[PDB]
């Protein structure tokens, strides 16, 4: 795969090969692939190779990683959460 | 004891293109 | 995502962001997601977004939460196991 | 060596609600 | 969830509560649960709750536990394998 | 740098029995 | 399970029962499984078991890994992509 | 913090063999 514009990256805290599940809100698919970073500001959210069977241009998505993290830190951590616009702009 | 916990959300996200053949 | 009561949060040891997976017993759907911490003692067991299109309204659930924890700890770690009625009301 | 453990089981919970465009 | 002849848990150096992959030779089926100690000599193989929608009395099935270990460890480990017969028996 | 190894398998074996109504 | 060509592990940095993510593009079939040592310049890629019902001879796949490490490593860390031609062999 | 991160990638294989009933 999913390349990420890379000021949603930099927003949701996301290195290129992170680990993300995608979920389509329109077919209710659900996969695991990893981030590579996309043309900053122009707001592409690409799905490449074997997942593009899956999750389709146009499709509303939600991307989420997650972290192994020890009991004590679990607690506390706060996630990064990006609300976007129709243009995959940050709000 | 590691727990796995939500750390990123892009929420509502529309998807702009895909590629099955892509290389990289 | 899925939003659960706190108390059944409390009773399972599960935190706000925790991934979780949900297995649907009447249509055998197997998703991974996260917890969102709902009202308190309203019995709520919430399915919001992509999941909606799996689980349904009705579904009997079983929520379940793994953790990374070494040989020595797995072999005596209690996992909290939390039984509900028809109310989803801790037994 | 780390084993991957069950710790939480909420067991036959009845699902209450559904959102597809839930925000949150 | 699956119920495990405690001898097969043994065996397969698994514990209760252990993360475990089926994956179902018959049907193609693939999913996550974890172990239940079924009565030992029994070759019980039980699948409980929503995982019986996918993997049916009768089927062949692989039974795979997966650990997180650290790069060193992870070059020289070596797994535990049981083979058994048509009855459920370590050979 | 941690990774993910096979520890456990049970190779064919056959399944003696199910329940979808499963307590425990 | 899948028996990959020793060449394509060593280029890949996969270890002999890593667990291994399979994707195909010709059917989007995307399963989790481990990695067997297969004959080194043989170009193989044998699905083994239950897998075969979802990836089949002559398909095109995409065979990931993924690590769990500290952020400071995650920043840093080079992954191994390894792209081949029509008979398996490493570009 | 740990993040999961690709490790290995073999980009674009073919599928060779199959074998439902391989032991192993
Ligand atoms: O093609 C895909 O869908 C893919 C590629 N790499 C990693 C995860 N998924
Ligand atoms: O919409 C969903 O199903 C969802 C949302 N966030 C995380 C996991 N799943
Ligand atoms: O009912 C199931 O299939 C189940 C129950 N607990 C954990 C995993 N799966
Ligand atoms: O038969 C299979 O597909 C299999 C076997 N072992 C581990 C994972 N998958």
């Amino acid at each position: 795969x999913v390349t990420i514009d890379a000021d949603l990256m930099d927003a949701a805290d996301l290195l290129e090969g992170e680990q993300v599940t995608i979920v389509d809100i329109d077919n209710g698919a659900r996969l695991v692939t990893y981030a590579i970073t996309g043309e900053r500001g122009s707001g592409v959210i690409g799905i490449n190779g074997a997942a593009a069977h899956l999750v389709h241009p146009g499709d509303l998505v939600i991307l989420i990683a997650y972290a192994t993290m020890d009991d004590a830190r679990a607690r506390t951590y706060q996630p990064r959460i990006v609300f976007v616009d129709a243009y995959n702009k940050p709000i | 004891m590691l727990r796995t916990m939500l750390k990123s959300k892009i929420h509502r996200a529309t998807v702009t293109c895909a590629d099955l053949h892509y290389v990289g």
